[PDB]
Order: C-alpha cells, then structure tokens, then sequence
C-alpha cells in the first residue's frame, strides 16, 4: 500500500454508493414451498410485519387440481430504503393424492426468471439497469411430524437446493416440546446429512480468508432447521404487547427466544444475510445457469 | 368378555399411538393392516381389544388407490363372518386423523371418506388440537363439516344417551403419556416452555367425549350398526350377485 | 406504498453492503491528458497526496517521438476504504511539429478497456467480479495561453467527449491574474458551446424527475473549465504548514479557494461524482460501445 | 536616426507583445512588419519589429520556420542589390514554461536559424517558476543548446552573462505597492515585479538590447550572418 500524506476523501465513497440507492430500491425475491396450511402465509406477513401475502390467512382456500405457482409483488419502505418485494407461494403443492412432478413447476418459475433475466442481457438493445425476477430466498415449511422429513420434502428439497437458496423451517413449532423439538432437529440433520442436502448458508459458498464469517454462518448452519412460529396478532402477557399465539394453557411469543426460534430466520433474511442471499443467487446459481445454457447455445 | 375392534388411518406423526395408549391407560406400543389383540381388564368388564392400525398411510410420494388394502381387510372380515355363520372380527370402528391445517378436507380424506362410508363406521378426529387456538379449531370444524355434506359423505351418528358434546364432531384430541404434578396434582398433559396442555380438561381438547362415547358409552352400537347396515349391504350385492 | 407495524430490518441493508464492499475495495481510474511541463504528475500526487503519479515531478522527462501512453497502480488505505488506483498519462502528447491523429492512441487506448470489458462479459467462461480496468476520468489540461484553446486541443476535446468523461482544467493557473482567468475561461466556454464539445458532467445523462442534483451538476458545469494548481511541499505560512508553491513574491497554497480552484476539481472526483463518474462510464458510455460492436458482428 | 530591428517569434499567448511595449516602453505562417519611431533619451530609433503569427498554432508545424528564413534571406538579396539597412538584426525565441526541456520545434527553429540571425532565447512567462524551478530549466535548457550544438549570440563586456537563457516577466501595467510606482503583475499571495532582479532578467535584457549591446548585434550581423549568405550567394 502507498502511504498518505493527508486527507483525500476515499472515505466518502460509501455514502455516494448509499445515495445512489435512494433513488432505486432493492429488489428482493422469496418463495415459500410447503403443503397447504403450514403458515408460510402467516410467516410471510411476520416476517416483513406487513399483509404482503397473496392471500390473507382468513380466507378461504381451496386446493386446485394442479399445481400452480403465484406471484405477488409490493413495495416496503423503512428509513429511506425502498424493497421492491415479490413474493411466490405454491397452491397445490404436496396437497394431490398424486404428488408426482410437484415440484417441476417451482423449478420452471427459477428458471424462467433466470432465463427472462439472459435474455435481457444477450440483446443488442438492452437497457441500462436489468430487472431483477430471480428467486433470492426459498423458505421450506417442514411439517411438524416429529418423526423424520416426509419423502415429498426430501425430493423437493434434493431438487431446489442446486438452482435457488433454500432455508429450512420446522413450520408450526408450537406444537413440539422442547426435547421433542431437539430430536426432531437432530433426525433432520442427520437426513440432511445422509442425502447431502446442503442448505443455506453454504460454507463452500464463502471466502476462505475471513473467519469471522465462516464461524457465524457455521453457528447459523448448526442451528438449522428453525422452529419458526408465525403469527399476525399481539396479545398483553404481563405488561407488554407481544406477537404471540393464544391457546388455553398459555400463549407462544414470537419474538422470545426461549419460545420459538423466529428471531434467528428474520435476522439472516433481513439482517445479516439478505445481501449475502442475493450474491450468491447472483454470483453462483445464475452463474451456473448462464454458464450450462450458453455450453449448449454455443451457436 | 367383550370384543371390539379398532381401525387407526391417518398419515404418520399425528399422535395415533399416543392417543391409543391415552383412551386404553396401557403401553398397547407398502400400506397394508397391522393387527394388534390386547386383554384390558377394567371397570370389571374384560375386554379383548383389537387394533388394526395401517401403517404407511399417506407417506408416498404417489397416493393413489392407497385406501384399496383397508377395503380389501373390511371385506375380507366380511366374508369370514359370513363363512362363519354357517367371534365378532369385524372391523367395527374407524378413526381417520385429519391433520391440523386450517383449511379443508385434503383431496387424500375426501376419496377415503367417498369409498370407505358405506363400509365402516367413520369417526373423524382432528389430529393434534393442542397446535390449534378455539377460533381456527372451530373454523376448521365447519369446513370439513361443508366439504363432508358436500360430497355427500355419510359419517357416524352417535345416538341418544352431552347434547354440546356429540356436536362437537369432528372431535379435536389431545394425548400425552407423560404425568406431571401441577400444583401437587397427578396430571396427564403435555408440557411446553409456555404452559401444559391436559388431556383430561374439557375446554383444552375433546379427548374425554371420544373417551367416554367410544369406550364406555356406545361401543355396542358400533357393533349394531356394523351388522345391520355395513354387513347388511355387503350381503345385499354378493348374495345378489 | 405498502405501510408497516414494526421493525423488519430492511434498513440494515446498507450496512451489509458495506461490509461486502470492504474486503474487496472499489478501483478507480483517472487518464490525464495534456502537453508535457503542465503540471499533471504534480497534481495526481496533489488531489491523492501521495507519490502516486508514474513520474516524480523533479526526477526527468524528455519528450518522446511518438505519442506513448503509460499507466501506473496503486492501492490507497483511508479509513479501511481500499481503492485500486489506475493513473494513466500520456507522455509525448501536443509535443510535437506534426500533430495530426494525435488523438489515436488516447482513443485506443480507452475502447482497449471497453474491448476487455465485453470480451470478458460475452465470455462463457465469466468470472464472478470483472476487474474493471475502464477510464473512469479524463482530466483534460489546457495551458495557460490567455487567448483561446489551441486547435489540437479542440480536436482532441471533441473526438474525446463522444466515448470518456472529459473534465477540463487549466493548467498552471498561477500565472494567470483573475481578469486573464475569467476572459479565458468564457472565451474557452464560448468555444466549447460553439463546437458542441460537451463535458461532464452532462445533463443530458441524468434522471427528469431529480433536481436537487441536477442543480448541483449544473453548477458544476457552469464552473468548468476549472483553475487548477498542484503542490507537494509545505510551507509554513504565518503559523500554519499549507501545501503550496513558494515563489518570490508569495506562497501560493493549492486548499486556498480564493487562489485556485482545486478543491472544486479534487471534490468532484474524489468527494461527491466518484460514483457518479463510474456509473455514467459503465452505462453511457459502455453501452454505446457495445450497440456499435454488436450490430457490426 | 539610427536603424533597427527585431523579429519576436513563439507560440501564440507567450507575452510577446506585452514584452516588446515593456522593453521599448510604447503601446499560414507569414511575417508582419511594424515601424516605430521611438525618439527616448534624445536618440531617435526607427525600430522595425517582425512578427511571426501563426508559428506553433497549426495542429501540423512542418516547416514553419520556412517564411522567418525567407523573410531574412529576402532581405539579405534586397541589400546585396543595392549595395537602408533592412536586414533582420535581433531575433528573440520565446520559450514556454513547462519546466521540463525545449520543445522540438524549438530545438528546429534554433538549428535553421542560428546560421541567419542573432538569437536570444528567453523563457517566457518567468512568474510561472519558483527560483529553484527556474535555475533547474535554464540548467536544462543550456545542456540541450550545447548537445545540439546551436550557437547564441553571447554578449560582450557588460555575471549578467550567467543569466542566459533570460527568465523574462512583461506588463504594460504600473501599480502601487509599499509607496512605489513599479511594473508588475497582481496576484492574490502578491506581486511579481519586472524590474526586480530577484524576481526575473528583464533588466538584464533591456540593459543589453537597448543601452549597451546593440550595436554589436548589427556588427555580428554584418560580419557573420551576411557575409555567408554572400559567400554561398558568390
Ligand atoms: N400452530 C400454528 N398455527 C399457525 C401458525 N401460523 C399460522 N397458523 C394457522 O394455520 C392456519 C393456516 O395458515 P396459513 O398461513 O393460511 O397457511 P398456508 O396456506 O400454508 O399459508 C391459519 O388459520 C393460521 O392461523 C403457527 O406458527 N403455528
Ligand atoms: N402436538 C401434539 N403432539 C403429539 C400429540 N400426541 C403425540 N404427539 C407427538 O407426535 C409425535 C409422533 O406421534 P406418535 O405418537 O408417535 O404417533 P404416530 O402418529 O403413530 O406417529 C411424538 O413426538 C408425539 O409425542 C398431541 O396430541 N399433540
Ligand atoms: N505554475 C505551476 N507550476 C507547477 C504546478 N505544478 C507543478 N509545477 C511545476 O512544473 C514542473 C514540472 O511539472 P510536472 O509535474 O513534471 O508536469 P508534467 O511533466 O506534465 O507531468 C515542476 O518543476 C513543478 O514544480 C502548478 O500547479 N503551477
Ligand atoms: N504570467 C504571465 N503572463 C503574461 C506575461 N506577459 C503577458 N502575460 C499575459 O499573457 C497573455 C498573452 O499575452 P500576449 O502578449 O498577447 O501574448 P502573445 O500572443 O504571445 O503576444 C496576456 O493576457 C498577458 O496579460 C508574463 O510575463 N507573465
């Protein structure tokens, strides 16, 4: 490095950067996987604190003879910061007496917006700033069976796990008590270990020169899969308003960590990972699909 | 001694086991049947009871005609019985688990309900309450109840003896092996970092109206209803036939 | 659009960013373009403060037959800020008797860049991160004549203007009085409207809808060309150690704005359109580079 | 009275014409002439001054020098006819300031004409040099003339000599300063004074074209310049 002799300025850079961003607003993808009636609409509208779903947990609801994949897309803003959020949910997935293909439309919708995202790059007359359609995050709801991963969930799991990151959540944790909770999360892991599904965050994914980071996402893997409670509504216990849950013998927070384990899945959506999410979506799962098209449109 | 005989469908992890030991007070633990004779000696009254469970309901990737092996063992008791004529082995009672979702009756239950009402007697019970507030159980209940009239399904009625209990159908239930001491008070229930849900408590989960009904109650009128209605019919076409 | 009940987080999203930014370092690339003896390596070393330019201002320098251009890299700490520095001169340039197509090699020497960029983003074989080796900056300097630009300066101003970012500075703007500094910087504006050289910053390339910084580059428009002085040596002016040039009747300190125009100039690049200058390359200028080669093949 | 004349040549916006009206104190590439009649100190001077415009202006150079000799061989042939004396007598370069070297087109003036007319390099603009700096160029500069082997007119009798090539500083305008009328330039941080010799060698140069050595330059014409173009000429 050359030494200095004064102040120059440098140091303003990243607030340039930051402006810049004022005029644009991120962009940010999820997708929730699951059976029918799980709470990824539920945790959806949590997480973001906002009715972002497309369809509200009152509604009615009923299961279509084929699976379909849907889109809902939304602006949130937060201190200045603007997410242009689109969120993909699956009616019908894992819900048919016949599950087979299930998950062949989830792996078209990835792939389309990969290929809607090459298109605009190939052409002649591209334009100056790309839209964003790729799928960032993919939540899997794991039904609280309390035995093992269903075969359904392993299939999708094994498949969604090469073309788009994917997080898994034991949906409806209230329903296990803690030591079922944690041999449930040991059986899991050691499926997940046998089929060698690596979920996110993957270690493979991130530098070998910082260690910091490689110890906080190892401690973040070695807690998955997360026993996620979701739900829209606050409730008084003792003399505070939490997101909870209300059954007769007591209500479920949210937001404690003793109860559930939600804050550990928002804070590496939105507050720790979320950029990481988009880089590695950017950088090694678009890559590839660049990458493998192109081998094949050589000419 | 009594006979009777009990058929458990539902897909796997729903608390089958654990509520079958709960209702007996006894350590009784390819989608074919699994039978299982126990001798339960209470209330003065032996009983030997029959479980037929059927194991790998609903856990294929591909679940269709996967309700044809339960068909098969209720005709094949059939035929026994007629043979027989010239021990009550019947199939005589039904629990179907839905699972706690929140929404409908699963296209899975419908086809189960559709080809096996006139063959069983049909008790749906709503697996896992203790994951449900009263506001979502209660929705539930109504929707499966539409959907259930809907295709027209007919299920059990449970006759004249509890008028708000035998309205509670589909029964939401609750069980727990595990005795804990609230307040020095041998409890059954099920303890959570936020509270215990009990079996026994009336308000927390129906497990005491299926207990009471199923066990102690009407478990002849079973009996009744699978000789003259279900055997009855079956009769009517192979005789016919 | 859509209202919220709580703290999601999303704000954090900025600090992430920083500190993905941080480990790698952002790289710049600035391309001084003029006669020999004005003042360049000295004001590179000025506006960066350190022995950064290829050439020590006091070493030698003798004139080259053929216009040649040379670059120099650097990393600069500020504050754990990396910056990959890429200074680019052009020794030999407006030097000599003939000076005709002595815009050549400044131009080859950017669409080179702008060839490296595309060859490598067509590539199948792409890398993660490509290294952005593109001209950022183009600081023009013009001497200090008092009359009017000089027809090779014309020319090479507005060959240069259509594919880089070209800033104009006056060089040596010490021996200009504030009379001679103003009527040369209106007859060199008067110049530039006359045959439509537009410099940067460029209302044209910015969004309708903003105005508080469409006033700002309007302003900074209206300033150019600017009046530079570059320095590296301190000198202790009543009880102050300023950079500045010590002559006989005075000290001169290039961070006086009532002297010269460098803080105008080291502000601009550094401080407020470092961004700005590396967007409109990458999307201005990049862009029309590749529509051209595309349509060709 | 008694005849001379100077041809000024360099890059346009080099204080050429602001040099000439301080030094004698009164307000394509082809030669332009001017006559003065200057009648300072009692002595009458009809002084004609030749201008050079358009030399290094040109994006292409190549042979600009061409109409200075022209003009010098011109006036050698009209006074080999008669025999007024119209040949070019003092040539001045001016050398802009870049602190580095001289230029090639200053390196090819100096090599076409220094057989055909007295030349007195001066760098232009002197204000624009720390002492140092210019100490540096003048060192430069002189190293260049002897590898390229040009001879300049050295200057007889009348330390100043050392002086060569003179750093020069012209301004037509006199301003006030510690209660003294003096001709200089104004600046924010102060002001460079003409006839300060601390600041530039304008007082040299004018002490040695105008009060002492002038003479010599006409004599170093005839005798030198003139006799060559003759000698080739017979
Ligand atoms: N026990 C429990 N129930 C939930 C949770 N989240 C949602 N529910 C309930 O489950 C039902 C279905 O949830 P919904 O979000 O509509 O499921 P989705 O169809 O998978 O989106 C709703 O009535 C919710 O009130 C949870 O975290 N735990
Ligand atoms: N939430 C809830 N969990 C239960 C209940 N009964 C049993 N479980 C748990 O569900 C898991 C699997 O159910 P299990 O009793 O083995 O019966 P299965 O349905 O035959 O698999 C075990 O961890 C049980 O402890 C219940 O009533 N509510
Ligand atoms: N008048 C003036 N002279 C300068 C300035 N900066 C540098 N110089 C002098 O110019 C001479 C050569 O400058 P240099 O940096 O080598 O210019 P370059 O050859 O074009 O890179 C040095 O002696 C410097 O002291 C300035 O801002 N104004
Ligand atoms: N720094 C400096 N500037 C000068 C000097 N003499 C003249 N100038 C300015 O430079 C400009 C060019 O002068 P001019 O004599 O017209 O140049 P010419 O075209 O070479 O004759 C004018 O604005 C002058 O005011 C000088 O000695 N030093």
């Amino acid at each position: 490095t050359t030494p200095l002799e004064g102040y120059v300025g440098i140091d303003t850079l990243t607030e340039q950067i930051r402006k810049k961003a004022l005029r644009q607003g991120f962009e940010f993808n999820v997708m929730v996987v699951g059976s029918a009636g799980l709470g990824k609409s539920t945790l959806v509208n949590t997480i973001f604190k906002s009715k972002v779903s497309r369809r509200q947990p009152e509604e009615d609801y009923h299961t279509p003879s084929t699976v379909e994949i849907k889109t809902i897309s939304h602006v949130i803003e937060e201190k200045g910061i603007l997410l242009k959020l689109s969120v993909t949910d699956t009616p019908g997935f894992g819900d048919q007496v016949d599950n087979t293909n299930c998950w062949q439309p989830i792996m078209r919708h990835v792939n389309e917006q990969y290929e809607k995202y090459l298109n605009e790059e190939i052409s002649i007359k591209r334009r100056k700033r790309i839209p964003d359609t790729r799928v960032h995050c993919c939540i899997y709801f794991i039904p609280p069976s309390g035995h093992s991963l269903r075969l359904v969930d392993i299939e999708v799991m094994k498949r969604l796990v090469e073309i788009v990151n994917v997080i898994p959540v034991i949906a409806k944790s209230d329903s296990l008590t803690l030591e079922e909770r944690e041999r449930f999360k040991a059986t899991i892991q050691q499926q997940l270990i046998e089929h060698n599904i690596r979920v996110y965050p993957d270690l493979e994914n991130l530098d070998v020169d910082d260690e910091t980071e490689r110890q906080r996402n190892l401690k973040l893997k070695e807690r998955l899969p997360f026993a996620i409670v979701g739900s829209s509504t606050t409730h008084q216990v003792g003399s505070k308003a939490v997101l909870g849950r209300k059954a007769g013998w007591g209500v479920i927070e949210v937001e404690n960590d003793a109860h559930c384990e939600f804050n550990h899945l928002r804070n590496m959506i939105i507050r720790t990972n979320l950029q990481d999410l988009k880089e590695v979506t950017a950088q090694v799962h678009y890559e590839l699909y660049r990458h493998r098209r192109l081998e094949t449109l050589k000419k | 001694g009594f006979e009777f005989t009990l058929m458990v469908v539902g897909e796997s992890g729903l608390g089958k086991s654990t509520l079958i030991n709960s209702l007996f007070l006894s350590d009784l633990y390819t989608v074919k049947v699994e039978t299982t004779k126990v001798l339960i000696k209470e209330n003065g009254v032996t009983l030997r009871l029959t479980i037929d469970d059927t194991p790998g309901f609903g856990d294929a990737v591909d679940n269709s005609n996967c309700w044809q092996a339960v068909i098969n063992h209720i005709e094949k008791k059939f035929e026994d019985y007629l043979n027989a004529e010239s021990a009550d082995n019947r199939v005589h009672c039904c629990l179907y688990f839905i699972a706690p979702t929140g929404h409908g009756l699963k296209p899975l239950d419908v086809e189960f309900m559709k080809n096996l009402h006139d063959k069983v007697n049909i008790i749906p019970l709503i697996a896992k309450a203790d994951t449900m507030t009263p506001e979502e159980c209660l929705r539930f209940k109504k929707q499966i109840m539409k959907e259930i009239h809907e295709h027209k399904i007919q299920l059990y009625e449970f006759p004249e003896c509890n008028r708000k209990l035998k309205s509670r159908v589909p029964f939401a239930v609750v069980g727990s092996n595990t005795v804990l001491e609230i307040g020095g008070r041998r409890v059954r229930g099920r303890q959570y970092p936020w509270g215990v849900a009990e079996v026994e408590n009336i308000d927390h989960c129906d497990f005491t109206v299926l207990r009471n009904m199923l066990v102690r109650t009407h478990m002849q009128d079973l009996k009744d209803v699978t000789n003259n209605v279900h055997y009855e019919n079956y009769r009517s076409k192979k005789l016919s036939s």
